[PDB]
RNA sequence: UCCUAAGGUAGCGAAAUUCCUUGUCGGGUAAGUUCCGACCCGCACGAAAGGCGUAACGAUUUGGGCACUGUCUCAACGAGAGACUCGGUGAAAUCAUAGUACCUGUGAAGAUGCAGGUUACCCGCGACAGGACGGAAAGACCCCGUGGAGCUUUACUGUAGCCUGAUAUUGAAAUUCGGCUUUCUAACCCGCACCACUUAUCGUGGUGGGAGACAGUGUCAGGCGGGCAGUUUGACUGGGGCGGUCGCCUCCUAAAAGGUAACGGAGGCGCUCAAAGGUUCCCUCAGAAUGGUUGGAAAUCAUUCAUAGAGUGUAAAGGCAUAAGGGAGCUUGACUGCGAGACCUACAAGUCGAGCAGGGUCGAAAGACGGACUUAGUGAUCCGGUGGUUCCGCAUG
RNA sequence: UAGGCCCAAGCGACUGUUUAUCAAAAACACAGGUCUCUGCUAAACCGUAAGGUGAUGUAUAGGGGCUGACGCCUGCCCAGU
RNA sequence: GACAAUGGUAGGAGAGCGUUCUAAGGGCGUUGAAGCAUGAUCGUAAGGACAUGUGGAGCGCUUAGAAGUGAGAAUGCCGGUG
RNA sequence: GAGGGUAGCGGAGAAAUUCCAAUCGAACCUGGAGAUAGCUGGUUCUCUCCGAAAUAGCUUUAGGGCUAGCCUCAAGUGAUGAUUAUUGGAGGUAGAGCACUGUUUGGACGAGCGAAUUCAGACAAACUCCGAAUGCCAAUUAAUUUAACUUGGGAGUCAGAACAUGGGUGAUAAGGUCCGUGUUCGAAAGGGAAACAGCCCAGACCACCAGCUAAGGUCCCAAAAU
RNA sequence: UACAAGUAGUCAGAGCCCGUUAAUGGGUGAUGGCGUGCCUUUUGUAGAAUGAACCGGCGAGUUACGAUUUGAUGCAAGGUUAAGCAGUAAAUGUGGAGCCGUAGCGAAAGCGAGUCUGAAUAGGGCGUUUAGUAUUUGGUCGUAGACCCGAAACCAGGUGAU
């Protein structure tokens, strides 16, 4: 409440929308792959455990 | 039993903005005015509404330009 | 119970990586014949919520 | 001589009505702002929210008399009940603590309590009522609250109720330039009659008569609807109303930076221009001590004085003859994508801007050009409309 | 123990009625007058259903508005609602 | 052992006193506990001891924990008495 | 007189907002219910350090609220703070003046001769050929000094008053009213002005039967020169 | 203590009567100097502005779920479980659905230490600064009556014509 003056959010306009088929991924940089053995096989099933 | 007056407009902040001998940048406003009461000098430009601004970096210099006329210039610091 | 989010405010700002909020501009719906070209061109750029308005609507966006 | 649907008739009239006003002139009194009788200059009488009269009635209003009287001049005495003195019994409002004087002054502007003076031995009883802004009731008048309640209406939005069509209940026959109307019994209706339940006519049933596809009833639709209901009806203001004012631009008050008030002193704006814009080259104004085809000295032409006293779309103030003022040629930069750095500033907004890339116009070329000499001509968002498009579109296309 | 009276005006005709507890009056009522609605399962009214009042009445009747005994009278306009 | 600081309302910051209950440890009481009354006592403040009379069965101390934790005003509520 | 009928979105009323169990412009009891109150009143132990505001902008806003400005507590970045001397600049007030725009006194000269000619003398917030004293912005210039700025936690304040001084308004009236600047009160005891928040001197950590001074004073009340 | 003008006290001080938690003692007070109660509300109150006759008792920022900031503590590119199950209503052991962090940018498709805008890394915006997480003491805010007391009124269901 601003005491009677129009609030900032009322003054500003809305923008954008949302997508129902939003796909997100779990990022893994090349820095977190320095612990496995040389030549090993890395698979998502292993990275999660 | 009434008044016919009571109107006025908002005050504009005219006048000089930087002092003589002061260091400024390339786009610093130096003088706001109506018309041309002070003329531009070396390395100075006149805006659309008669505003005077610099174009390089240096010291400000308010000097006289003829009988009853003034200018403003900017010189690079060495 | 948990605090409720201001749904009207969640449709007008976004949270940046440093904790700031990005907003839109005003005077952009209509009456473009009364504004200059430079005036309208520079209004398409976004801004951030000022440091004074954040003190008033901090808790309004505590879950965003 | 203007206007209107028509321009007040009889009667009455300084009145329960007359503001000026104690209108003026006659009665009543030694003296009459009242009273009675007449005059019409009726602010603002008037014929059924009737006009003008009227005998008898009135704990009705009004003026003048007779009689009478302590109402009064002007007070006196007497009787009884309280008061007052003893025995018995024995409350109440009020209350920060109190050993509680006056005068002039001072103070939040009217002092028992402060200053300087004056006066006053300690403690009772019967009386008076000036002051302790005395005591009984969170002042009813006045102003405030985006506080209540009752009432009103051609305030807003609704509603009981009433009126009118479509359709269901609901079937026949004929007239007729997917049909309003005469027409018939079988639905439906009858606080109509006679019978039975039953020596009660509330009700049911049966037989006659009346009416009849109407009425009544359900759903949908249109109109009327202070009858009833929920609510709104701004602020500033030398108290509040009434009057005026509310945003933006320029000047003065404003005290040589900027900023700065009053219901202080003066004006303007809610546009305009396709050339009144850009560019290149040229040019220069009012007023013109005199001459003239001699027209109430100033339209037009001619020569010298000419420190700008002219102009600059539109108010004012700062600017402009190195022109920003006038004219003549070609043009659309009144462009697209931006943008270091600054002014202003509570926020949202507002203002100036070098420079870089893509197109161009004018000029021989440097170079200028992102509207107009500068500062007013304008209004979030939410919702809806019209175009274009990289994008999303609920299992898939 | 038991009416003062009289000469003149305003208002309402009259007896009557009214703010329990600051107003008894010129206010209300009244007899009379006029307009208007209602042909009977009447209009109007309560419930707004059944059932009732009106009325065990039938226009010489019933409901509503305005005037207010009696006497003499009650003029002009229908553009608007 | 030296110089320098310390008036204060609305407010911000810091360190403390007292009251009831709980957990551990260590102690008083019929050779007289709590409460109450009186006094010429101690600390910078809120407060803490001691002696005497009354009283007749419970109550301190130390560290920590938890709160119905502090009264002169509200024309405040109840009781008593002017 | 006795026995009965009409009930609150309702009754009754020969009509007064009249009556419905001693207050009826809408009866009484219980419940929703701790309705709501931007308005009054109240709000309980002790010390230490620091210490305001009564302003601006917007407001169905004016005795309310919000951001900014002044206070306090922490974590940070380092002369970036303040005064003075000096050298520089921007800006037309006081005064003055009549060269522009006005207003206006007395003469002289014939174009119709006191204000678009000349010789003298005056006037102005919205006149200026001229123009201070101060104040303001600067120079990592010099000396003396102690701040300033950024981020975050918590606030209060939006009724101000008198005196001096520059102005408007009123009447060169008001303990009047509205702005600029400084001081005091507010939130400040002590001494002086007889008494007297705002005037003059001066800022109370505690104790003492010690000394020197300020304003103002020294015949008596009453400390100090008859 | 009966010649006296008093918010009743404080400082100075004879006389008279006493003798304690033992020390720079206790009670009374001739006379002199100074001094107009308390609270609330205000620019400003001895105020003739508000409140209290007196004494005692009672009588007003609390708690549960969320958010944020600071102190403490364990672990650390990781940190931590909720319901449930077994247990003394113990607070331990199990339980890894789930939540936060390690990577941003854009309305979105998407790309990625880069991304968006744009014809153009030309310029500019926000990021690459990048330590976190769980429990808990304190301060403040939000939803609940929300520091306490007090309305004129509104609606619902009932009781009344002695």
């Amino acid at each position: 409440f601003e005491g009677g003056q129009l609030p900032l959010f009322r003054r500003l306009p809305k923008r954008g929308f949302t997508n129902i088929n939003r796909k997100e991924y779990a990022i893994v940089n090349l820095d977190q792959l320095n612990k496995f053995e040389d030549g090993t096989e890395v698979t998502p099933a292993l990275l999660v455990e | 039993s009434s008044t016919k007056n009571g109107r006025d407009s908002e005050s504009k902040r005219l006048g000089a903005k930087r002092a003589d001998g002061q260091f400024v940048t390339g786009g610093s406003i130096l003088y706001r005015q109506r018309g041309t009461k002070i003329y531009p000098g070396e390395n100075v430009g006149r805006g659309g509404d008669d505003t005077l601004f610099a174009k390089i970096d240096g010291v400000v210099k308010f000097e006289r330009k003829g009988r009853d006329k003034k200018q403003v210039s900017v010189y690079a610091v060495a | 119970p948990k605090m409720k989010t201001h749904r009207g405010a969640a449709k007008r700002v976004k949270r940046t990586a440093s904790g700031q909020l990005k907003r839109s501009r005003a005077f952009t719906s209509h009456l473009f014949a009364n504004k200059s070209t430079k005036q309208k061109r520079q209004l398409r750029k976004a801004r951030l919520v000022s440091k004074s308005d954040m003190k008033r609507v901090k808790q309004l966006l505590a879950y965003k």
